[PDB]
């Protein structure tokens, strides 16, 4: 009609997509403790303690993650962390020298201190022997040290060796009180944006998601770095849900996410000792000296029959996707060895377990129930000094001995595997999925999945009939 | 969009009780509310109430309040009516409307086909 | 009725979203960015990011609150203005706008106009005080 | 009577300090900051020191130009309101407040009620432009 | 009679260039500064200098605000006051300035009393208040 | 132009430190030179002389 006029609406709810800088908040209790953390700084403003979550009941969103741009930034953020923290500590050129390696000797009985029988370390470090300088740089002095031979790469007239490293790149050797302990991060947004939350316990990746929420901040999110297996994440709260970009391109990683935690619990029950030596001025470097007590293999304990119930729930699924086939896990066929073996850390202990029981099964058409009683699966690992966890793009990191045995116990949430192509014997009604697989940013787009960054737009213009009073 | 439909006619004995389903399609179900009316042979429409597809508040007619009950279904999308009691004078037609918009409607949009009961 | 949180009446429509138009804007430049954030602590990677926050925030705000001067809405909520609406924009009835549509398919249905009708509102201010420099 | 400086009148009573406002409001966001400054010379120690003050010098003057918005104030040293006053948050009288508290003491004692009171406030002229749209 | 750009109108007389305020007006705070600038990406060379940029284009906006709203001009083009033309700053007649003279030529001729007369315009301001104050 | 016929050659002069350097200088062989069309220049030092006189 002629009575309807332009009328101005400030703080109207609508928002639009948007890219913005997130800030990070963590609460205060994981703080002052004076460990220096690698990730949650000081620099992360206390969270809030009384959260708000809205709940928007007649709203449908489209949410998209593999497009996610919360994922991009905190991989951007996780490695400058990574880098800045490493830039004051010591570098650790004057160890690229020639190295005369040995079998090592050791002195105890320890008769195996335990049921596992894996095995024990001789055969798996050398002692070895050096010249390097003093704090006078005009003199030298000869060391030994314990090496794995996983840091050692021989290069020629035999029972001479080098370090891994000393051809690719400088390697600094952590500073004794950085703390790896991963602790919850929560990702804000400025004041103007907002974060949308999908509610939707069934929902995988893509599509509208009916059961929007608003939020301000993420939950707490843990930057655990792992390879194979998803570590400490949080459970799904249907069921297990399959998430790949494509499931018919083979070249996406397919992650599964668990509803229901298994426990792994690895330990270290060797007993090192840490000794220090000065290589120049002002410059220690933490080796070690000798491994008394206690010699077996490092491992991880599984309770057979809980994986062997989630290794049966996770076909369940897959055999939705792929109604006509039978499924099959296998160990992985090849790559570096972050790839091949399940790699994660523990108190600084960066390990490598090989997870081949676990992956080695098939499952051809469920005819009948078979049942086994309780087992106990014990997977070997092996340990690593010379760090390389961002594939070549980050500062090297040398971590030192831990002293004495190391524990740790952790909740499995989800694996990440990789489905192999074919023509023809492929599709023989048979799949096999190999675990690993993607990148780091996989290991967090499994907690980021749920989020979307929106801008606010509060200015509305509709019609009405009021009309501004001249005077 | 949007597209409601009936079930089949039906041939019920007096003094047993008919439940009719309008079955809601093609359109968001909750947003809308739903209106029955009944049309006897060479007769006008009456109406008889009013149910929300949201909340499940509903609204009945004085005469038909101790008669008539109104139920909404979600998962599927489905309107249902249930009356007992059927007099000898309850023969009509009977139709399901959807509300003309989400918030004081003042009109119907869309109709069903029509359920003819005898009774 | 009942009070709602932020964005809660988003898929409400115009009519009862209206009412809830203090709650988005009580929210638009104060958050915790400007806390006292617990190696030059604002040098470090989280040190940045926190700064243009803040610098985020303020322009986010200044956005809007451009507009509202040009237009003379300076201090309102909800502000009435002095141009006519025109039936190209949008020709819906009132009950076919603030009782069967939401504020986002809204603003989505007239966003080609938007940018029209900005400067109309400022032009439109703009002779009102003409209009009163010359009349007084 | 006697002009003051900055924050001279902060002893005397609000019947003698109310007219000194304007020595206030007038240096909430001019000062010396803004200036040229006299190895990136904005990277420096104090190249930073400077930056964060002159952000810090805006959020302060943009936090309380928000509230004077939200209820209808802008533009104004002394904003009357249509708040009947609540004689829970201070019963005192005429004589009690602007002839013998100060403006430290005072805001003391309502400090439990400035929450409520700036909800209230903004809630208020809310009302006034819904019962305005709706009335022409 | 045609529409200009940015400054088009700075050679022309004031009766003329008055009617273009809002082209200047509407070019204070939005630029192309505010985009996604397509090795911290925020502490390269151009990283710091957009930064700076940013905060620069906030406070030249606010600083024309802070005045605006002192003398109880907020949201208006052309803003009348109750302040007296004192016949020291100037005593040139109606013609001898609007069809006489540019903006940059009568700044200028001003600029001795441009400090005293924002200072009286804030007293005034001040004033208004304090007399409805006492008033309703 | 710079007729010659360079091959980049590396060799590593430390821990992750690669040197790049001419290893030979095989094929053409030449000094690099410019190409000037000296009427133009003749022309464009003919007019700037005009305007310093
Ligand atoms: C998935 O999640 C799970 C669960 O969240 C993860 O598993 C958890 O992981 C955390 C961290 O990895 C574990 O916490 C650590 O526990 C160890 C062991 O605690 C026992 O021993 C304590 C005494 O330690 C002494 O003895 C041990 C041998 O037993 C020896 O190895 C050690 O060096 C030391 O000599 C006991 O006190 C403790 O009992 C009780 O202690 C507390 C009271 O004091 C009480 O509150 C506890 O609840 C506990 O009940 C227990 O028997 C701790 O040693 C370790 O402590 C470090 O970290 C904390 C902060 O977390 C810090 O306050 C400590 O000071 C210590 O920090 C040292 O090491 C840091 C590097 O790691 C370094 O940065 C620090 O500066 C400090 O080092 C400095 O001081 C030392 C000397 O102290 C010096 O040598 C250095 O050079 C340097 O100057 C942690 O608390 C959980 O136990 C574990 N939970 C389970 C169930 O396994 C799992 O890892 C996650 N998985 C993944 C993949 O993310
Ligand atoms: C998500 O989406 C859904 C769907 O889009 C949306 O649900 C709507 O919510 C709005 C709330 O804003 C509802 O509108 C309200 O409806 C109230 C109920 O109205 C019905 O009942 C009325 C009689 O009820 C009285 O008597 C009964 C006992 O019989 C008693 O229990 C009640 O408490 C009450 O006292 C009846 O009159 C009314 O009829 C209206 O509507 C029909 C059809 O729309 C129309 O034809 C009529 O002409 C008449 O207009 C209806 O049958 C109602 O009480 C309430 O009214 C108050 O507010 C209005 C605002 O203007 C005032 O004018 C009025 O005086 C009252 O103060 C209001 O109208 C709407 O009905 C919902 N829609 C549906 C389909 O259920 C959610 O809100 C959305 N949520 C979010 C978060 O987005
Ligand atoms: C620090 O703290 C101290 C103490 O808290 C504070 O001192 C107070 O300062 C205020 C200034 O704002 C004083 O208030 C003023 O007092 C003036 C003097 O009042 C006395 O004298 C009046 C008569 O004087 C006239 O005649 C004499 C000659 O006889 C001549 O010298 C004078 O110049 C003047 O012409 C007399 O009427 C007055 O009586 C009042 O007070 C008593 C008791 O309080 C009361 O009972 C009466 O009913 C009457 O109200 C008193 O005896 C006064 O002139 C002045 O008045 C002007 O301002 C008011 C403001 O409303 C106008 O209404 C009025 O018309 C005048 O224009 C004003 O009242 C106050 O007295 C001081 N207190 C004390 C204890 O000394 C400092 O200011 C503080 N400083 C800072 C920086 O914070
Ligand atoms: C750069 O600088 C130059 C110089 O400083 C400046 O040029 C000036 O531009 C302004 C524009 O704002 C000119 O002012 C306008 O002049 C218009 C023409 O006025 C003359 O002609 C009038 C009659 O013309 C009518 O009839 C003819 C046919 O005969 C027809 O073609 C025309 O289109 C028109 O219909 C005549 O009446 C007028 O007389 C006025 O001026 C004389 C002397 O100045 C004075 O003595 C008279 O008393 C009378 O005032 C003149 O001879 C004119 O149409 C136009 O009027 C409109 O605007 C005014 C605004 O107030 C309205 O009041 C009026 O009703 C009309 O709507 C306006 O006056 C000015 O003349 C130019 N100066 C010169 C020297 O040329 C540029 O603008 C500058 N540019 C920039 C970018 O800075
Ligand atoms: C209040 O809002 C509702 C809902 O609005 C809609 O949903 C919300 C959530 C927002 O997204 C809005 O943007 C959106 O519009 C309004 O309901 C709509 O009302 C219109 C008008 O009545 C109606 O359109 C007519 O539907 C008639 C019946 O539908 C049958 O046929 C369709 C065929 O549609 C085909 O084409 C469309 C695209 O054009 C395709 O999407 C669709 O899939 C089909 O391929 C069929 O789909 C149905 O199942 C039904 O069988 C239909 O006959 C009409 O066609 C005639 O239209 C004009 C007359 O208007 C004639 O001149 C032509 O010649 C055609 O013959 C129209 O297509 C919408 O379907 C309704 N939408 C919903 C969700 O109910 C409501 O009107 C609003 N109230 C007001 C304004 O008061
Ligand atoms: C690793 O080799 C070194 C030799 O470089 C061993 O150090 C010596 O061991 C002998 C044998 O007991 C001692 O007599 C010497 O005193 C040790 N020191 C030196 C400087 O010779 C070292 O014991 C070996 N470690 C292990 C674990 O085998
Ligand atoms: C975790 O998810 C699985 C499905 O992946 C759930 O297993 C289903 O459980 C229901 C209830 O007993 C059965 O009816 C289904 O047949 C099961 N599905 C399969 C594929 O076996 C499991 O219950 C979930 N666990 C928890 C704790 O939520
Ligand atoms: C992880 O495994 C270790 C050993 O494999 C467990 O340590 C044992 O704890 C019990 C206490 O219940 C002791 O009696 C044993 O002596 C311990 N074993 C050794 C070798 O010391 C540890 O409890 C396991 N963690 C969890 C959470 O079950
Ligand atoms: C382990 O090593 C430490 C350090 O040398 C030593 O004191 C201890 O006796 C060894 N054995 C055990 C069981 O701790
Ligand atoms: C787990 O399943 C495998 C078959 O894939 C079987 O060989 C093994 O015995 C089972 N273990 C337990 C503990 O049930
Ligand atoms: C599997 O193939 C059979 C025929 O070999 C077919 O009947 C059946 O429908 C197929 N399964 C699915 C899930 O389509
Ligand atoms: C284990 O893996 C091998 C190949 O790696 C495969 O041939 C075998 O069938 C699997 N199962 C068992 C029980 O070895
Ligand atoms: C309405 O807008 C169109 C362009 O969007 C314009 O051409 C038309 O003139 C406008 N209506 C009026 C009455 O000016
Ligand atoms: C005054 O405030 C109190 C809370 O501080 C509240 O309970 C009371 O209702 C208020 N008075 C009135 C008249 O609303
Ligand atoms: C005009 O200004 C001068 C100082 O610039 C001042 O002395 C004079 O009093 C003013 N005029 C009036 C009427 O106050
Ligand atoms: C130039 O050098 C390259 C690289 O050694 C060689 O392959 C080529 O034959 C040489 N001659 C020419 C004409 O390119």
């Amino acid at each position: 009609a002629e009575n309807l006029w332009v009328t101005v609406y400030y703080g109207v709810p609508v928002w639009k997509d948007a890219d913005t800088t997130l800030f990070c908040a963590s609460d205060a209790k994981a703080h002052e403790t004076e460990a220096h953390n690698i990730w949650a700084t000081h620099a992360c403003v206390p969270t809030d303690p009384n959260p708000q979550e809205i709940y928007m009941e007649n709203v449908t969103e489209n949410f998209n993650m593999w497009k996610n741009n919360m994922v991009e930034q905190m991989q951007e953020d996780i490695i400058s962390l990574w880098d800045q923290s490493l830039k004051p500590c010591v570098k650790l050129t004057p160890l690229c020298v020639t190295l005369s390696c040995t079998n090592v000797t050791l002195t105890n009985v320890n008769y195996t201190n335990n049921f596992p029988n894996i095995g024990n370390i001789t055969d798996e470090v050398r002692n070895c022997s050096f010249n390097v300088t003093t704090e006078i740089r005009d003199k030298k002095q000869k060391v030994y040290a314990l090496f794995y031979k996983l840091d050692i790469v021989q290069m020629e007239n035999k029972n001479s060796y080098r370090l891994i490293n000393c051809n690719t790149s400088v390697c600094k050797q952590a500073c004794p009180k950085i703390s790896f302990d991963p602790i919850p991060i929560h990702y804000c947004t400025p004041a103007g944006y907002a974060i949308l939350k999908c509610n939707e316990k069934n929902f995988n990746g893509t599509g509208p998601c009916k059961n929007v929420s608003s939020v301000q901040c993420t939950h707490g999110i843990k930057p655990v770095v792992s390879t194979q297996l998803l570590l400490n994440g949080s459970l799904a709260e249907g069921e297990i849900i399959i998430r790949s970009e494509n499931l018919t391109n083979n070249a996406k990683t397919i992650i599964v996410h668990l509803n229901k935690s298994v426990e792994i619990n690895c330990t270290r029950p060797s007993n090192n000792t840490r000794t220090s030596v000065t290589i120049g001025p002002g410059q220690v470097f933490y080796r070690t000296g000798d491994i008394i007590g206690d010699i077996r293999k490092a491992y991880c304990e599984i309770n057979g029959t809980k994986w062997n119930e989630t290794l049966k729930q996770v076909v369940g699924k897959l055999k939705e996707h792929f109604p006509n086939k039978t499924i099959s896990f296998q160990p992985p066929s090849g790559g570096d060895l972050e790839i091949t073996m399940h790699h994660f850390n523990c108190r600084g202990e960066f390990f490598y377990c090989n997870t081949t029981q676990l992956f080695n099964s098939t499952w051809i058409n469920s005819t009948t129930i078979k049942e086994y009683n309780d087992t106990i699966i014990y997977l070997p690992c092996k340990i690593k000094q010379i760090i390389n966890m961002w594939q070549g793009v980050g500062q090297c990191m040398y971590a030192p001995p831990i002293r004495g045995k190391i524990n740790c116990v952790s909740n499995i949430t989800g694996i990440l595997l990789t489905r192999d192509g074919g023509d023809a014997n492929a599709t023989n009604d048979t799949e096999t999925f190999r675990p690993g697989g993607g990148n780091i940013k996989d290991n967090w787009r499994s907690e980021l999945y749920k989020y979307k960054v929106v801008q606010i737009e509060p200015l509305g213009i509709a019609p009405t009939k009021c009309k501004r009073r001249v005077v | 969009q949007s597209y409601l439909v009936q079930s089949g006619p039906e041939v019920k004995k007096p003094g047993t009780a008919v439940k009719v389903s309008c079955q809601a399609s093609r359109y968001p179900f909750t947003f809308f509310g739903i209106s029955w009316v009944r049309q006897a042979p060479g007769k006008g429409p009456q109406w008889m109430g009013w149910i929300s597809p949201y909340n499940g508040h509903a609204i009945y007619l004085d005469e038909l309040k101790d008669r008539l009950t109104l139920t909404t279904d979600t998962d599927t999308t489905t309107a249902y009516m249930e009356l007992r009691n059927l007099r000898s004078a309850d023969t009509a037609v009977y139709f399901c409307a959807r509300d003309h918009t989400r918030q004081d409607s003042r009109g119907y949009d869309f109709w069903g086909q029509g359920t003819l009961v005898t009774v | 009725a009942m009070i709602f949180g932020f964005l809660g009446a988003a898929g409400s429509t115009m009519g009862a979203a209206s009412n809830t138009l203090t709650v988005q804007a009580r929210q638009l430049l104060s958050g915790i960015v400007q806390q006292q954030s617990n190696h030059l602590l604002q040098l470090t990677v989280w040190g940045i990011k926190q700064l243009q926050a803040r610098v985020l925030a303020v322009e986010r705000y200044l956005e809007v609150q451009k507009f509202l001067g040009l237009w003379g809405c300076s201090g309102k909520i909800i502000c009435c203005t002095a141009v006519p609406w025109n039936s190209t924009w949008s020709n819906k009835s009132f009950e076919q706008i603030w009782n069967n549509m939401t504020w986002i398919e809204w603003e989505r249905e007239i966003s080609n106009y938007t940018s029209q009708i900005y400067d109309i509102l400022t032009e439109s201010q703009f002779q009102q005080d003409i209009n009163e420099v010359d009349l007084l």
